[PDB]
């Protein structure tokens, strides 16, 4: 959360992770954990 | 080769610019200056309009002192509108051009009035009025007959100089400088605030590295030498507010994070936004006279930004504009009230203005013809004094009236219910003033088709235009009973100089006034009068 300076000369790197056998869905921010998960039925098919 | 040149428009304007100052050129033989004005008509034709906008925002400053150099910029925009006109007429726009802005169409504005005023006051010079008879004519098919411009004022004008007014000869306020120290310092603390911010920490040592101000100080170190230079600027400030008939008063009588947060969102009225803008006007005018203290040394190169803020582009207008806001809510909200029309859209319509123009004319010409029969009639005066007029009216206005509403005549016809026209439909008053010019032009003619000469022609196309454009059904059932009135008079009249007409081919009189009726009628009337019939029915 910014007041002022939304513009920001770094980048953001969202990263997706996914484990096909326990139908897990995880991001991460710049590294960093992030709270959202989910989770899918086995034979479903993802596209990034 | 230009067409296509959007992502070089700078370098194209800067062209356009020097090939214009070239042509206003001292020294500069015939050949040359046929030349260069060659060039720039042809660069202009394959250019496209949006290009074009800064060339017409000087223009609105050159061409209407109709000067001698004003021959070929009338020829270049009459082209330029008459190819364009599309652009800034239709809403959808020229294909593969886009759609006016409104600044272009404000600045078409400002030149059509500029130049009308101006050729209204002159004096007759046949290759003026030449000149505009390729008119103003292509000025009024561009611009919209509903278009209504955002800033309407009045200039209250006469290179240019701003002239100010001083009130060091009586004493300031003691008061008035408390609060200008209380507005600088405030100002100090915004700038702190956006110090803050902007996230970059001030540094204690001077380094322009840092890209900071280094001046930003605790204020308890702050230097009083700052404050007192910027302090004249401010005076110069609050001295021309009070002065502009703007009068600061406190509206109640008393015996870090802002509190109220400067918000976007605080609607300003008409006249508030009015004296913002007006003010930022006045701040250009100071900026513009220490400019011309800088460049009098110089004398030279003037500066091309050294415009109106109105005229010139709301973006570069943005930032002082923001900043007169956040003034005047500062004055608001600490009650310092500074005080000191409501017209309608259609009352600020372009061609609501036109329209009474040309009612008002309307009312001169029937002056100087009833004048004109006087002397006539015994004391006969060869000098006209009115000869201005006269060929102002029959040079300029009655071709005007013919191509504009020629072109316009869906709108004034157009109904919300029933719209012919592409885009718009005309005001009720708007066809009021149409049935009303055409019936006041058709009792001037009426029986003075002679003293008209070879104009006579015009004035009876002009009145069958005006017939076409009529809505006279909108006109008899919800209109003035004076427009009303002149209809049916006109309706009268002509059904007693048929009569006459019949009576005279009856030869009761033997067959002066029975030719002045006769000439009037078949040259005038009942044309004029069968393409009513037939519109009327169509």
């Amino acid at each position: 959360p910014g007041q002022q300076g939304r513009i920001s000369h770094t980048d953001l790197v969202i990263g997706c992770l996914v484990d096909l056998a326990t139908g897990l869905m995880t991001f991460t921010a710049n590294g960093k954990e992030s709270n959202t998960f989910f989770q899918v039925e086995p034979n479903t098919k993802l596209f990034p | 080769l230009f067409a296509g040149t959007e992502h070089r428009a700078i370098m194209v304007d800067s062209m356009l610019h020097t090939v214009y100052r070239l042509s206003r050129g001292r020294s500069l033989t015939k050949a040359q200056r046929d030349v260069i004005e060659d060039c720039l008509m042809a660069l202009c034709r394959y250019i496209r309009p949006s290009m074009l906008q800064h060339l017409l925002r000087r223009l609105v400053f050159d061409v209407p002192i109709l000067n001698e150099f004003a021959k070929m910029p009338l020829k270049l925009l009459t082209n330029h509108y008459e190819r364009c006109w599309k652009y800034y007429c239709l809403p959808t726009g020229w294909a593969n051009f886009g759609v006016t802005s409104e600044e272009e169409l404000h600045l078409t504005r400002k030149l059509f009035w500029g130049i009308f005023d101006s050729l209204a006051h002159k004096k007759y010079d046949q290759e003026l009025y030449r000149m505009a008879m390729p008119c103003l004519c292509a000025i009024a098919g561009a611009l919209p007959p509903d278009y209504v411009d955002a800033s309407y004022s009045s200039k209250a004008e006469k290179n240019f100089d701003p002239r100010p007014v001083e009130t060091l000869n009586v004493i300031i306020p003691e008061k008035l400088d408390s609060f200008i120290n209380k507005f600088a310092e405030y100002t100090h603390e915004k700038w702190a605030f956006d110090k803050i911010q902007n996230n970059w920490s001030y540094g204690e040592n001077v380094d322009e590295e840092l890209k900071t101000h280094p001046m930003l100080r605790p204020y308890k170190t702050f230097s009083e030498k700052d404050k007192e230079i910027y302090r004249w600027p401010i005076k110069e400030s609050l001295k021309a507010m009070i002065a502009w008939e703007w009068t600061i008063e406190k509206a109640r009588e008393g015996e870090y994070n802002p509190q109220p947060p400067d918000l976007s969102g605080v609607t300003l009225s008409r006249e508030l936004q009015a004296m913002a803008e007006q003010l930022a006007e006045n701040y250009h005018n100071t900026w513009g006279r220490k400019k011309k203290q800088e460049l009098e040394a110089k004398g030279g190169g003037t500066h091309p930004l050294l415009v109106p803020y109105d005229t010139l582009t709301a973006k570069e207008k943005a930032r002082d504009r923001e900043k007169a806001q956040e003034l005047l809510k500062f004055l608001q909200m600490n009650g310092y009230a500074v005080t000191r029309l409501d017209t309608s859209s259609i009352e600020k319509r372009f061609a609501f203005g036109f329209l009474q123009q040309l009612l008002r004319w309307m009312d001169i010409s029937q002056e100087f013809i009833a004048h004109l029969e006087a002397v006539v009639s015994s004391g006969r005066v060869e000098k006209s004094p009115h000869e201005q007029e006269i060929k102002f009216f029959a040079k300029i206005l009655l071709p005007l009236i013919n191509q504009y509403f020629t072109n316009h005549c869906l709108y004034f016809l157009s109904t919300p219910a029933k719209v012919l026209g592409s885009g718009g439909h005309a005001s009720n008053k708007e066809k009021e003033m149409i049935t009303s010019l055409f019936c006041k032009l058709a009792a001037l003619v009426r029986h003075r088709v002679s003293l008209f000469g070879t104009d006579a022609p015009a004035v009876v196309n002009c009145l069958h235009i005006l017939a076409r454009s009529l809505d006279a059904r909108t006109v008899m059932k919800s209109g003035p009973e004076i427009v009303k009135a002149g209809l049916r008079s006109f309706f009268e009249s002509a059904s007693e100089d048929i009569e006459k007409m019949v009576e005279n081919l009856r030869l009761g009189k033997v067959s002066k006034g029975v030719g002045q009726n006769l000439t009037y009628t078949t040259v005038a009337l009942l044309p004029v009068l069968t393409t009513l019939f037939q519109h009327i029915a169509q």
